[PDB]
């Protein structure tokens, strides 16, 4: 048996609050452990949990994973899911054979939580450079997270993804997206469209 | 009849002149198979059986692998043992490890082992439930509670039960012509007339495997156990063991002595009389 | 074959 | 305790350079290993080891050489560079038992290019809040645009009143391609920083979005005209006012 | 650290006849620490070439090694073992005798 970890779904999208089930499936059950690690773009990974041969779960705050090591199975579970829980989650495991010592990892799961917009605003602000400056960008913020920010092709106009950022003193948490482009013929107007 | 596998290892710190030494030897019942020097220009796990030598590169690899981990587990033992019991770094001292299994006629599981040692004394040893530890002393007790809280002896009572009688079944099969063989022993009785009145008797049992042999002397009928000199049993170099057993008899009277030999190669026991 | 995770002392 | 160490965090070369990866480790682990990850891409076994003196191949080995020779560390030696090997490494640890938990350094990236007349520092600038913004919702958004730079290599922050904040603070995942029609385009990346309308109109209160860029170092040749693309902090800043 | 010194056997691999070649052997046990020096002697001269098998040790934890070289017995050259190890403050010689 050559092992292969698998991860389906590969992709995850849900509303914060809500629990979530992540899994992991492998070919040979003859592991020595598994462990759950998450990886942010451009970042590290950062181990979660380790479940060896001789353990059937394990917890840490928010989130518990169990392991059917007879069935070649893992199940990752967050509970009240943030958005900070956004990440790609990877399952790997280890051999008992061979003296390689060898892991062999999943391809990952990627999960995006949405933030909860109680009072949704949406609109496009402009925003003047503080050097002068003839310069300007466009900001569309305060949108509900089922709103689609997508880049209406043309050259010379940028347009960044949505991003959440926290208000944590107020309790409060928005969306936005930039758009700015190096030509003079350009409005916030038809910025995002 | 009854089998083992058996893994031998010697960890020995050589401070100053040089990095740690590490022997592993493994063997079948009395059978070297294979072996593992940290000295030699080798590097690899090598043969020392016949039959061990029709397994593949892939296992080959695997073991040498797994014997240099060993190694590398062993050199950060000699540090941490230095340290729990406040030792010098100037002094050379002695890690040994042994591991096995033995199966009955049937080659089935009969028991697991996995002890250790510090420098010739019992240091931890697994019981035979395979779930637990005996801790000779103190420095022992936080070995014991590393060993628990990491469940050491699950992960060990796994390869003993599975992957040790596994290999082991596989290897008897293999190496049958010989590991399966039983060379009856060539016996004899010398006499050496030893002081007036008396004479000692000495019985040999040669070119025999494997090594386990009983050899007794009675006197009339009576076993003579207490009265009677046994050296240890040696290799005869050849794959073969030797081993004696003597007596010490008043001069005239040694036909009253019987020696007494039982071995797995022999139909029945042997009996022996001075002519 | 050798046992293949060993736990130091 | 330090657990595992791996140094340098960003490097650039130019093809043909030789580079060693650090990785240290106090955990006394005897399973030490380096993998590649390419951007969007899966964990690739470069080498490993079980053991001083020992190492053996991973997946994709070609083009590097590592050595065992003490139990702390496992040095990652390219020789001579090439574009294809421009990549994030980690390395991983762990004991050859105990639970076998692995541990990750926090990664090395490494960009390698044929020629370093496309490295380039980014400019920073920060665009102020909408009146509009600040009358409709009594908040105030300021943002961070960091432009130009090459390689993807920088680390943008907020500064306010001199002390660095996390709260109200967004930065884009990952940077967009200015010229996505070329393979060695520069980018850009932005961040918002969004606090109380009434704490930007105060006019004692200073805000400054900093990006730190890893380029070429004292000691690279450079022909260009233009300032060499050195490892640098670029800043931009605003202060509230009234008006 | 309680040292142990060696047992020491002197002896053929093949019985003993006078004119014929065979093997000289000198096993040696019971010992720790396992740094052990063995020499094979005729007529009090050390014998060149010696081998030994592969380090291992019993149930007790003391190491035991086989030394041996090829001979031809005869009615007067004297065989014997050398042993020094920590234990010993004097090299250690046991005579072969055929006998035993
Ligand atoms: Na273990």
């Amino acid at each position: 048996m050559k092992q292969e970890v698998t991860q389906i779904p590969a992709a995850l999208s849900v509303p914060e609050g809500e629990n979530l089930v992540l899994n992991c499936s492998f070919t040979d059950s003859a592991i020595y452990n598994l462990q759950w690690f998450r990886q942010d773009p451009g970042k590290g990974l950062t181990s979660l949990l380790l479940i060896p041969f001789w353990q059937r779960e394990q917890t840490s705050g928010r989130l518990n994973a169990s392991l059917d090591k007879s069935s070649g199975r893992s199940t990752l579970y967050i509970a009240a899911s943030q958005p900070g829980d956004s990440a790609t989650y990877l399952c790997a495991v280890r051999p008992t054979s061979g003296g390689s010592y060898i892991p062999t990892f999943g391809r990952g799961t990627s999960l995006i939580v949405h933030p909860y917009i109680q009072n949704p605003d949406p609109a496009v602000y402009q925003l003047r450079d503080s050097k002068s400056s003839d310069k300007s960008v466009c900001l569309f913020t305060d949108f509900d997270s089922q709103t689609n920010v997508s880049q209406s092709k043309d050259s010379d106009v940028y347009i960044t993804d949505k991003c959440v950022l926290d208000m944590r003193s107020m309790d409060f948490k928005s969306n936005s997206a930039v758009a700015w482009s190096n030509k003079s013929d350009f409005a916030c107007a038809n910025a995002f469209n | 009849g009854s089998h083992s596998m058996r893994y031998f290892f010697t960890s020995v710190s050589r401070p100053g002149r040089g990095e740690p030494r590490f022997i592993a030897v493994g063997y079948v019942d009395d059978t070297q198979f294979v072996r593992f020097d940290s000295d030699a220009a080798s590097q690899r796990m090598e043969p020392r059986a016949p039959w061990i030598e029709q397994e593949g590169p892939e296992y080959w690899d695997g073991e040498t692998r797994k014997v240099k981990a060993h190694s590398q587990t062993h050199r950060v033992d000699l540090g941490t043992l230095r340290g729990y019991y406040n030792q010098s770094e100037a002094g050379s001292h002695t890690v040994q490890r042994m591991y096995g299994c033995d199966v009955g006629s049937d080659w089935r599981f009969l028991r697991g082992y996995h002890q250790y040692a510090y420098d010739g004394k019992d240091y931890i040893a697994l019981k035979e439930d395979l779930r637990s530890w005996t801790a000779a002393d103190m420095a022992a007790q936080t070995t014991k509670h590393k060993w628990e809280a990491a469940h050491v002896a699950e992960q060990l009572r796994a390869y003993l039960e599975g992957t040790c009688v596994e290999w082991l079944r596989r290897y008897l099969e293999n190496g049958k012509e010989t590991l399966q063989r039983t060379d009856a022993p060539k016996t004899h009785m010398t006499h050496h007339a030893v002081s007036d009145h008396e004479a000692t008797l000495r019985c040999w049992a040669l070119s025999f495997y494997p090594a386990e042999i009983t050899l007794t002397w009675q006197r009339d009928g009576e076993d003579q156990t207490q009265d009677t000199e046994l050296v240890e049993t040696r290799p005869a170099g050849d794959g073969t063991f030797q081993k004696w057993a003597a007596v010490v008899v008043p001069s005239g009277q040694e036909q009253r002595y019987t020696c007494h030999v039982q071995h797995e190669g022999l139909p029945k026991p042997l009996t022996l009389r001075w002519e | 074959s050798l046992l293949m995770w060993i736990t130091q002392c | 305790n330090a657990g595992v160490t791996q140094t340098p965090k960003f490097q650039v070369l130019k093809t043909g350079q030789s580079m060693t990866l650090q990785c240290a480790q106090d955990m006394n682990h005897e399973y030490m290993s380096w993998y590649r990850q390419d951007p969007g891409m899966g964990l690739r076994l470069i080498h490993y080891s079980v053991s001083v003196g020992m190492t053996d191949q991973g997946e994709v080995p070609n083009g590097y050489n590592v050595s065992r020779s003490t139990t702390e560390d496992f040095p990652l030696r390219l020789l001579s560079a090439a574009p294809s090997q421009t990549s994030v490494y980690f390395c991983a640890s762990s004991y050859v038992g105990n639970t076998g938990e692995l541990f990750f350094g926090e990664g090395s990236r490494l960009t390698v290019l044929e020629d370093l007349k496309n490295v380039f520092p980014p400019e920073v600038a920060v665009f102020e809040p909408s009146e509009a913004e600040i009358s409709h919702t009594q908040k105030a958004t300021l943002v961070c645009l960091a432009t130009g730079f090459y390689p993807d290599h920088v680390e943008l922050s907020w500064w306010v009143n001199g002390k660095e904040v996390h709260s109200g603070v967004c930065t884009d995942p990952q940077p967009l391609k200015e010229q996505p029609a070329l393979n060695d385009s520069r980018y850009a990346l932005s961040s918002r920083l969004r606090v109380s309308a009434t704490f930007w109109q105060d006019p004692r209160n200073h805000f400054r979005c900093q990006v730190q860029f890893y380029g070429l170092s004292e000691n690279d040749e450079w022909t260009q005209d233009r300032a060499k693309p050195v490892t640098q902090i670029v800043s931009a800043e605003a202060w509230g006012r009234a008006d | 650290m309680i040292q142990r010194t060696p047992k020491i056997q002197v002896y053929s691999r093949h019985p003993a006849e006078n004119g014929k070649s065979n093997f000289l052997n000198c096993y040696v046990s019971g010992f720790h620490p396992s740094d052990i020096e063995v020499d094979l002697l005729k007529n009090g001269e050390r014998i060149e070439k010696v081998e030994h098998s592969d380090l291992s040790f019993s149930k007790d934890w003391s190491f035991y090694l086989l030394y041996y070289t090829e001979f031809t017995p005869t009615e007067k050259d004297e065989y014997a073992c050398r042993v020094n190890h920590v234990t010993l403050s004097q090299p250690c010689i046991v005579k072969w005798d055929r006998d035993m």
